[PDB]
């Protein structure tokens, strides 16, 4: 119950157009027993549909694969233009304007090394 | 009221200026006696700059075409825009011939048609009020254009000493000597007029033209009609701030004021990346503003010959990088971030250099709304190789004995030749001295 109304709350954060069941709202029984199955067809509906929205049009699989290639260096063919060119610029004592001159070198190297969609892969910022 | 008058002169100077007026009519959307598009007020917002406004529905050039050889203007008198210019107000019916593959031919036809060579521009000013200046569209190549053009660099600079004088000077082929043999003499006489009788100049090496003309066009034949195009396109590109909309940077005397640091350092290197028909297969990665000054700092668009170590043992002080055409240029500050880290353009170590980036739109027309243009106009002190190229081809021709008395019978009977060498070494030592 608690975790059905939770997820009907996370769809408001990706807008109301995927809240409200489209044929449930015809149920309301006076039996005891048989009202626990009402919970269950609630329970499978509102949890799957928040997954549909976010796999479809916010592209959660295309973001999770991309988190994978930066924090594990999966496609490292990018990193021989990324890492090499940041490590020269951090060799002197680190200041507050040194991580700025790295993230200038990152998005510099991003489009030379031409990953799939460079306007999608520009999300990264460098922190030191 | 910032009218520039072009002084097309010369057999090659009329021709490299021809395709400059033909480029301007196709973006102004005009016919040479009518209007056939609405691009005449919608693309062209400031319509008086080199044109004069309508009086019969047509914009009449502010062009004068005087040349010793009448062959070139008669190759303008028939063209489907040969009525774009006036048939008897922009060029005389014919002109007197010269000897005339020499500098003193054209220098002497300007001292007998002197009244008219200083009047054929006063009749072109008729919609102006205050004058911006004069552009001499002349070629150093041959004796015709080098000849009248060296005379007018002096007199329009002592009758209009606060106006722009600037020639789009273009050297002839220096790897052949029988193509113009008067080439080491007439260049250094002119090079004197560029450093103490000129405000700013554009000199473009010829072997660096034919470098792009067989690379970018992807052919193996440099013919002279693939060279009058590289020239006309960068000329018409620079005045895009004095025609199409833009705030900061809008004068032609604005651009050029930032690019002169000394009265003999003012020789501007030009690069212009687009000359290719592959900006439609290069849109698959998006046409963006995040590559349009990385291609204007990288040496593969250069139009001046210079060595490949004189580009780290000399320094740019001022480089103008004008990107053109809608592209989303509010990432233009993200772009300028990424230059300093590579240090792709060198900087002066005595103080700050300046990399000035500006933008301006272009007409609602097909090569200026899908095809982006980037003009780089540098001011680099690596230009001392060109003057060494000319001095090393000068003393060898004096070892060939040519023009020690075969030059001195078309009205020179005084020695004045080393005078051009000595002023030239004053230039070449001050170029290297100017950056610290």
């Amino acid at each position: 119950i608690l975790s059905t109304g939770k997820y009907l709350n996370v769809v408001r954060e990706c807008g109301h157009d995927v809240t409200c069941p489209d044929a449930k709202e015809i149920t309301y029984t006076l039996k005891e027993q048989a009202y626990v199955e009402r919970i269950e067809k609630a329970y499978n509906y509102a949890s799957k549909v928040l997954l549909d929205f976010l796999m479809e049009e916010e592209e959660l699989v295309a973001h999770l694969r991309s988190i994978k290639h930066y924090f594990l260096m999966d496609q490292g063919d990018f990193f021989v233009h990324f890492m090499d060119l940041t490590e020269e610029e951090l060799k002197k004592p680190v200041d507050d304007i040194i991580p700025t001159r790295l993230e200038a070198l990152l998005e510099l190297a991003l489009r030379m090394s031409t990953a799939n969609t460079d306007p999608f892969k520009d999300d990264l910022k460098i922190e030191l | 009221p910032r009218e520039i008058i072009t002084l097309q002169l010369g057999q090659c100077g009329n021709q490299i200026g021809f395709e400059f007026w033909k480029q301007l009519c196709a973006e102004h959307g005009i016919s040479p006696e009518g209007i056939v598009e609405e691009f005449a007020t919608e693309g062209t917002d400031r319509k008086d700059v080199f044109f004069y406004q309508a009086d019969d529905e047509h914009y009449i050039p502010r062009a004068v075409l005087l040349d010793l050889e009448p062959r070139v203007i008669h190759s303008i008198l028939n063209s489907p825009y040969a009525n774009l210019y006036n048939p008897e107000n922009i060029y005389l019916s014919e002109h007197g011939g010269g000897a005339g593959n020499n500098w003193a031919s054209g220098f002497s036809q300007g001292e007998k048609i002197h009244e008219d060579i200083f009047d054929i521009i006063d009749r072109e000013a008729d919609g102006s009020d205050s004058l911006e200046g004069f552009v001499l569209c002349h070629s150093i190549a041959g004796g015709t254009g080098s000849g009248l053009g060296s005379y007018l660099l002096e007199r329009l600079n002592d009758r209009y000493p606060k106006k722009l004088v600037q020639t789009y000077s273009v050297f002839p082929n220096q790897d052949e000597m029988s193509h113009v043999v008067v080439q080491p003499y007439n260049s250094l006489l002119t090079l004197k007029r560029l450093t103490q009788n000129a405000d700013c100049v554009v000199v473009l090496d010829n072997t660096a033209l034919n470098r792009i003309a067989t690379d970018r066009l992807h052919i193996q034949n440099p013919s002279f009609s693939q060279i009058n195009q590289l020239v006309s396109t960068i000329m018409s590109a620079s005045t895009t701030t004095l025609r199409y909309p833009g705030y900061m940077n809008n004068d032609l005397i604005g651009l050029i004021a930032s690019l002169i640091p000394t009265p003999r350092l003012h020789f501007l290197m030009t690069g212009y990346t687009p000359l290719t028909t592959d900006q439609s297969v290069a849109s698959v990665r998006k046409t963006t503003v995040l590559d349009v000054m990385r291609r204007l700092l990288q040496p593969k668009n250069v139009m001046v010959s210079t060595g490949r170590d004189r580009q780290t043992n000399h320094c740019y002080i001022a480089i103008l990088n004008i990107i053109q055409g809608e592209v989303d240029p509010t990432q233009v500050h993200k772009s300028l971030q990424r230059i300093r880290e590579r240090k792709l353009a060198n900087f002066i170590p005595w103080g700050p250099a300046s990399i000035q980036v500006a933008l301006s739109r272009k007409s609602p027309y097909l090569p200026s709304a899908h095809r982006v243009s980037g003009l780089m106009m540098a001011n680099h002190t690596n230009i001392s190789s060109l003057f060494e190229r000319t001095c090393r081809q000068y003393d060898k021709l004096r070892k060939r004995e040519a023009f020690l008395e075969q030059f001195r019978k078309e009205d020179i009977f005084k020695d004045n030749f080393d005078e051009l060498d000595n002023s030239r070494e004053i230039v070449q030592q001050l170029i290297d001295e100017y950056h610290a």
